[PDB]
RNA sequence: AAUCGAGAG
DNA sequence: ATACGCCTCTCTGCTTATCG
DNA sequence: CGATAAGCAGATCTCTCGATTGCGTAT
């Protein structure tokens, strides 16, 4: 019964850790892609605008896309991109880590 | 008692309670309902189960 | 009073990002107390040893800064979780 | 004619004969696994091309 | 409570006056329209529109 | 009965164990 | 689109597949047997096309 | 809802 | 007045045939 | 088996208006 779900979930996890590829060998762009860098700054947005902790000094400022703007400029996203290959293994890349244009 | 439903015409059942919530269109649930009309089904599997 | 270690998919809301332990406990476990609950066998007395399943596999389970999956379209996350419940039934 | 082999299959039935590729997807039971653009749209999923290449997680402090 | 300066405003201003709002969705979904409302109703409502959540289930939302 | 309150699905992980 | 009601599951893939006449029947509300949707003064009749285990209809509640 | 007719870029 | 069943000026590519 | 002469199939942006939509019949 639940040692059905505990095998599917062995299975889950082993799939998951063996299409992860180690931060010692990932071989993509240093640089963070236009893409990427909009959807940090529009999800970070969404997280600002639904009442999530800010790490930046509000200069009086009313536009979660303002704010996280100036969070992208600061470095202090706390994300983390996920770039997918073909084959379905994925990188981690923190948003500290890259490098914009 | 737990998995035991009603319908309106009073016919109890027990069975799949294993229902969850997704996000789609509804010119999806439109396509659904006009293949199965010609007799041909879609199975959706969700990301979690 | 039997221990029922469970495994569940819960979301987590962007005001809780700074500490997903109490977010997980007062959106998902405190309103699964003193409840029958269809799955477990019966009420929850309460709920010890919640973990959070880390989304990167790579990070040992030591570290205690994890990765939680953002919705794409929703400031929510949801992760896989690990927790004790307490259950009661005849 | 020159786009049959093809593994998505809401491609070619947005595309033209719905008909003829709805049949011969069911006939082989493929399970198209939304890949294309047409696909997602078809289901509603965000598509994989841009923002979409991609997933985003948020680093929780405490575990 | 970065935003209540100007969606306060918007409130007030209601429905005709740019900008304004045409709409408050509460936490639990509910959709007050403010178009047939005068300026007293909309300035409760604007002065009520960030109040704390009295609801459990609804904590972690805001108003919108 | 929202995915903000209840957990979306629930497994469990082994057989309750009497303490 | 509403971004104050996450979605936990998610679509992965479909696949095609024959409805078989079993699951039809077994799935089903009712079966549909006189050619007539409606009788006299404007309602469904039972057993027709637009009968109320189908759905509801014009202010009559589906009785599923 | 179709069909026909008139238009606009 | 009215209620059932009746109403001749393009194109490529796939597929079958058919006859020594 | 096969190589044409032949047969059949499915193709060939968006927006605004108005006008009409079915005839014979048996009781």
């Amino acid at each position: 019964g639940p040692e059905d779900f505990q095998q599917h979930e062995q299975i889950r996890r082993k799939t998951l850790k063996e299409k992860a590829i180690p931060k010692d060998q990932r071989a993509t762009t240093p640089y963070m892609t236009k893409y990427e860098r909009a959807r940090i700054l529009g999800t970070r947005a969404l997280q600002i605008s639904m009442n999530a902790p800010v790490f930046v000094d509000l200069e009086g400022e009313t536009d979660p896309l303002r704010i996280a703007m100036k969070e992208l400029a600061e470095k202090k996203i706390p994300l983390v991109i996920r770039r997918y290959l073909p084959d379905g293994s994925f990188e981690d890349w923190s948003v500290e880590e890259l490098i914009v244009d | 008692d737990s998995q035991i439903w009603e319908d309106g015409q009073g016919n109890k059942f027990v069975g799949g309670n294993e229902t969850t919530t997704v996000a789609i269109p509804f010119v999806l649930k439109y396509l659904d309902s006009e293949l199965s009309a010609m007799g041909i089904r879609l199975r959706y599997n969700v990301e979690p189960k | 009073i039997v221990r029922v270690p469970i495994a569940l998919y819960v979301s987590l809301a962007p005001m809780y990002l700074e500490n997903p332990l109490q977010g997980v406990m007062k959106q998902h476990l405190n309103p699964l107390v003193m409840k029958y609950n269809n799955k477990v066998g019966g009420v929850v007395l309460g709920y010890e040893g919640l973990k959070i399943l880390d989304a990167d596999p790579l990070s040992k389970e030591d570290t205690s800064e994890k990765l939680i999956k953002i919705t794409p379209d929703t400031p929510f996350g949801f992760t896989w979780c690990h927790v004790n419940l307490y259950v009661w039934q005849p | 004619q020159g786009m049959e082999t093809s593994t998505s299959s809401f491609m070619k039935m947005s595309y033209e004969t719905t008909c003829q590729f709805l049949t011969k997807a069911v006939l082989d039971n493929e399970r198209e696994q939304l890949d294309s653009p047409s696909a997602r749209i078809v289901v509603g999923k965000l598509n994989n091309v841009g923002t979409g290449s991609f997933d985003v997680l948020a680093k929780v402090p405490n575990a | 409570a970065y935003n209540i300066a100007e969606l306060r405003q918007a409130v007030i201003n209601g429905p005709d006056k740019w900008p304004g709002a045409t709409q408050i969705q509460n936490e639990d979904g509910s959709l007050v329209s403010l178009i047939g409302m005068s300026v007293e109703q909309r300035k409760a409502l604007a002065n009520q529109l960030l109040t704390p959540s009295s609801n459990v289930s609804t904590h972690t939302l805001n108003k919108k | 009965a929202t995915t903000l309150n209840t957990p979306v699905v629930i497994h469990a992980t082994q057989l309750p164990q009497h303490v | 689109m509403d971004i104050s009601k996450p979605v936990g599951s998610e679509i992965t893939s479909v696949d095609f597949g024959i409805l078989t006449a079993k699951e039809i029947r077994n799935l089903s509300a009712k079966q549909i047997t006189n050619p007539t949707v409606l009788d006299n003064l404007g309602h469904p009749v039972s057993g027709g096309l637009y009968d109320l285990a189908l759905g509801a209809f014009l202010r009559n509640l589906c009785s599923t």
